[PDB]
């Protein structure tokens, strides 16, 4: 499908360019099934403030920004589900099982959110290391369950999650907290294997994914018909079996 | 569990209840009255929109059908269907066994009597024949099953997966199968529009977030034998 | 065991030999001494439907649907 990003030409000046560009993927394919059922029409576009969304004083940013100053309508990508969030907006119902997991590199040494790693490193002989993603909502999740977590986690921070992915194939990293799915899509087209999946979402969060929606809006009870028509048909098994790959 | 449950939801927000019990041991289906050619509902469903319940505290399998007819909220449990074996090829990898898609009197497999498994069956246009094959041996209850098959009478049954889990941990005999399909979630049945909707919903969230689903974890589903 | 041998077509022996209880019955090869005929839409002489039916047949098996139908309607176990 076609799209737009507002990217500035320099750093000087805030004057861009509607850069068009084409999208594909599993969002994508969720919102032409919409298409097709509903039969509406849909104005997709980019994200040019950042991401998803965090509150700075009383102050939104991204697509929540986008979302609750009424300048857009919906987003149909992925989007984590906490307090503030079903606050500000009215969520849809969720179609995926997609909690929290935690990368390393059978034998498996960390159990679950209950493990004795998680107390103090100095307790075990190599001093290890683990971070998230920066401004994600999953630092929120940690802070509102531990902020002494959040204080070993300020100096384990890192940048990106391919750089974050470099960093655990060479060494550079330990250990990742992140969600399940996405990791699971990425170590099943890894090239060797060596990263290893920690359970199934036992002693994590086990959320999912929504469609955000403005408070009071009409296509709510139509799109929370049509996700259920979706998933009771096995289609929505179809887009797994098009977008994930179950190795082993 | 879901008594813990509503305890939690009676911690939360202050509001006294009245907990009875459904006359039945089905969920509830759309069936052709017998006069004048009418559609009804029977069971939790029937008893709710008569006005006799308020609110169904039930592990409701959530579809588009009752999606039509009542409001609903935020699931509370998230887990697939598996099958239930007792312990040659002794499992069965879910529904590709192409012996399932032609069975016989052989494959003794059946389901609870007028449940949504039925119904997501039904929408199913594909699989008519497992449609008419588990029409001649649907049991009242699934502890029907559950004793059938341990008396070696049933070879599968369709059922949700902790469920099933729990019930291994309880009998080592019982096996579940391999695979892993209709990934959906179960939340408490609801009315329509009504002011019991939001601020419950957010007590449920305000459950999700912290451990209290790893405390009901550490009732029943984490505890094993 | 009243019939030692019997004389059909292909493809739904094919079939029933894949729905078949234990597979007792067993084909032979795949038509290599056999005639290997296909399966047309017979229309009567002048008609004008003929071209739009047969690139509609194209159609159909030229993206994998009639694959996915074969797929559907057809077993071929044991």
């Amino acid at each position: 499908v076609p799209c737009r990003k507002f990217v500035k030409i320099n750093n000087s000046t805030n004057e861009g360019m509607n850069v068009k560009k084409c999208c594909k993927g599993f969002c994508i394919d969720i919102l032409k099934k919409l298409s097709r059922t509903v039969k509406f029409t849909y104005d997709l576009y980019l994200v040019t403030n950042g991401k998803h969304g965090k509150k700075v004083n009383n102050v939104w940013n991204g697509m929540i920004g986008e979302v609750v100053y009424q300048r857009a309508v919906m987003a149909v990508g992925s989007l984590t589900i906490n307090e503030e969030r079903s606050e500000v907006v009215d969520f849809s119902v969720p179609f995926v099982e997609t909690g929290i997991s935690v990368m390393v590199s059978f034998v498996d040494q960390v159990t679950g959110l209950s493990d004795k790693k998680f107390q103090r490193p100095h307790d075990y002989s190599p001093p290890f290391r683990f971070g998230t993603v920066p401004n994600g909502s999953t630092e929120r999740n940690i802070r509102n369950n531990y902020p002494y977590m959040h204080q070993y986690m300020t100096r384990f921070n890192q940048r990106g999650v391919e750089d974050a992915l470099v960093s655990l194939k060479t060494g550079k990293l330990d250990a990742f907290i992140y969600d399940a799915a996405v990791l699971n899509y990425k170590a099943g087209r890894d090239e060797g294997c060596k990263l290893v999946t920690i359970g199934s979402g036992y002693i994590f969060a086990t959320t999912g994914y929504g469609i955000a929606l403005q408070k009071g809006s009409p296509w709510k009870r139509q799109i929370d018909l049509a996700l259920l028509q979706f998933v009771g048909d096995g289609e929505m098994e179809e887009l797994e079996t098009l977008w994930l790959t179950g190795i082993c | 569990f879901c008594i813990d449950l509503l305890i939690k939801l009676a911690r939360t927000m202050n509001f006294t209840y009245e907990v009875h019990l459904v006359a039945d041991g089905k969920f509830g289906t759309q069936e052709r009255v017998n006069n004048s050619n009418k559609k009804e509902w029977n069971g939790m469903m029937g008893e709710l929109l008569s006005g006799q319940a308020d609110m169904i505290v039930a592990p409701l399998t959530i579809n588009n059908e009752r999606a039509q007819y009542i409001e609903f909220s935020k699931p509370f449990k998230y887990q697939g269907l598996t099958i239930l074996v007792k312990k040659p090829e002794e499992r069965i990898t879910g529904i590709n066994d192409p012996r399932l898609r032609n069975p016989s009197d052989k494959f003794i497999y059946a389901t609870v009597k007028q449940s949504s498994v039925d119904i997501y069956f039904r929408r199913q246009v594909e699989l008519s024949t497992m449609y008419r094959h588990m029409e001649k041996h649907n049991y009242e209850s699934a502890a029907e099953a559950i004793q059938a098959v341990r008396d070696n009478k049933l070879h599968a049954f369709i059922w949700d997966s902790a469920v099933l889990e729990f019930e291994a941990s309880q009998k080592c005999d019982l096996v579940t199968t391999g695979e892993l399909f209709f990934r959906s979630g179960f939340g408490i049945g609801m009315r329509k529009d009504s002011p019991w909707k939001q601020n419950v919903s957010l007590s449920i969230l305000k459950s999700h977030e912290n451990g209290f689903m790893e405390d009901l974890d550490k009732t029943w589903v984490r505890y094993q034998e």
